[PDB]
């Protein structure tokens, strides 16, 4: 037991701003001998393997920008970012090292924008998927922000809710957008069975839905 | 460089066993204590264990956590690093990476593996079928990779030679199946004019699979 906790939990902080996370550990990780504090920072991008920041609660690896900064001593310690920038999105963790390691349990960063309505596009089933007898229909809804959003399918001009599976992107680390999948998945036949399929897009940049569709008379 | 590379990660059956390896160059392996570290899909990094260098004699450490279930080895001829896990449980479905860890002077994990993933579950192994999506300025195209067990699947476009305007979403388990899709937007000079084809590969069953996105 040396127990290590962080916070918060998650922020969102917008381009040039300034982020402090916390992270806090229940003993002293001060060897008292040679007065260093056994405390690093990772940085963990979406996809990535974690990455060295900070070891010795201060001391900043070779190749990490400057906007970085580990402070703090004893039971506490912070991880400043100076001047947050898009690629700063990431997961941060502190680990003690003091007791063999032990890391905390992570701070979320999200990045704030500007809203940004969705680019939306439909696919009918392929071929090879009907004549295996299933039929998917896929939208994707990209590049958008901020992260919540809802699509409805219309059936031959009807709403649908059974068979829906949406499924949502990290942050990209360019442009702070979000992009979801949204896929309806029918039998051949039930999908042989009507004309007008759509894909309608709620996002609180406009009041107007975005709606894409296609007619199975191809 | 310093290269560390995880294998052996896949399906294994609950109160089943497996040993990953992870292969390291460019330092010298009797210099560095080694430590695992696991991720289950979405959560916290949790320390496992490490063994220790030369001086201190390769003794090993445990996290109370897995303590008397996993045991760490190492090869010092080859310069590898091992993980055996025993009686293995749906919590220890995860990724798993190595990574170097004290020389004796710094305290700092400098270099981590890419991790390899674990899963653990009584669900049969399942290749992906794998679907063309096919529809001005930009336009957008998209693969359905459906229906696979486990996790992971790789997709790329054009051999990786397609980067960015690449979204790849995270796969949802429906049905002990996993399906994810995979889009991307390039301007509509290019397509159909020149080719589009994504690459999914599946390790678990082995299944590289090309689907050229054709005009409907
Ligand atoms: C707690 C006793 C410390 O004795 C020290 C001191 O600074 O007072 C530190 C000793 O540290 C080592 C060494 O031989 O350099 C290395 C230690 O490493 C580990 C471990 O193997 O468990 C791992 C490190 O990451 C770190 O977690 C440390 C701890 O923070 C405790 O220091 O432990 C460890 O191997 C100790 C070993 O227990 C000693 O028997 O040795 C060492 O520098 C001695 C010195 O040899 C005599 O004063 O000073
Ligand atoms: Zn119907």
């Amino acid at each position: 037991d040396i127990v290590m906790t962080q916070s918060p939990s998650s922020l969102a902080v917008s381009a040039g701003e300034k982020v402090t996370m916390n992270c806090k550990s229940s003993q002293s990780l001060l060897n008292s001998r040679t007065r260093k504090n056994y405390l690093a920072w990772y940085q963990q991008k979406p996809g990535q393997s974690p990455k060295l920041l900070i070891y010795w609660a201060s001391t900043r690896e070779s190749g990490v920008p400057d906007r970085f900064t580990g402070s703090g001593s004893g039971t506490d310690f912070a991880l400043t970012i100076s001047s947050v920038q898009a690629e700063d999105l990431a997961v941060y963790y502190c680990k003690q090292s003091y007791n063999l390691r032990t890391f905390g349990g992570g701070t979320k960063l999200e990045i704030k924008r500007a809203d940004a309505a969705p680019t939306v596009s439909i696919f009918p089933p392929s071929s090879e998927q009907l004549t295996s007898g299933g039929a998917s229909v896929v939208c994707f809804l990209n590049n958008f922000y901020p992260k919540d959003i809802n699509v409805k399918w219309k059936i031959d001009g009807s709403e649908r809710a059974n068979g829906v599976l949406n499924s949502w992107t990290d942050q990209d680390s360019k442009d702070s957008t979000y992009s979801m999948t949204s896929t309806l998945t029918l039998t051949k036949d039930e999908y042989e069975r009507h004309n007008s399929y759509t894909c309608e897009a709620s996002h609180k940049t406009s009041t107007s839905p975005i709606v894409k569709s296609f007619n199975r008379n191809e | 460089e310093v290269k560390l590379v995880e294998s052996g990660g896949g399906l294994v059956q609950p109160g089943g066993s497996l040993r990953l390896a992870c292969a390291t160059s460019g330092f010298t392996f009797t210099d560095y204590y080694m430590s695992w570290v696991r991720q289950p899909p979405g959560k916290a990094l949790e320390w496992l264990g490490f063994i220790r260098n030369k001086a201190k004699g390769y003794t090993t450490e445990y996290s109370a956590s897995v303590k008397g279930r996993f045991t760490i080895s190492r090869d010092n001829s080859q310069s590898s690093l091992y993980l055996q896990m025993n009686t293995l449980r749906a919590e220890d479905s995860a990724t798993y990476y190595c990574a170097r860890d004290h020389d004796g002077y710094y305290e700092r994990f400098a270099y981590w593996g890419q991790g390899t993933l674990v899963t653990v579950s009584a669900a049969a192994t399942t290749p992906p079928s794998v679907y063309p999506l096919a529809p001005n300025s930009m336009v957008t195209l998209g693969c359905l990779v459906k229906g696979y067990f486990p996790e992971p699947v790789t997709v790329t476009w054009n051999s990786g030679s397609l980067s960015t305007g690449v979204h790849t979403f995270p796969a949802v388990l429906s049905s002990d199946l996993y399906t994810l899709t995979s889009s991307v937007t390039v301007p509509s000079k290019t397509w159909p004019s020149e080719t589009v084809t994504c690459n999914v590969a599946h390790p678990a069953s082995s299944t590289k699979v090309d689907k050229k996105i054709v005009p409907r």
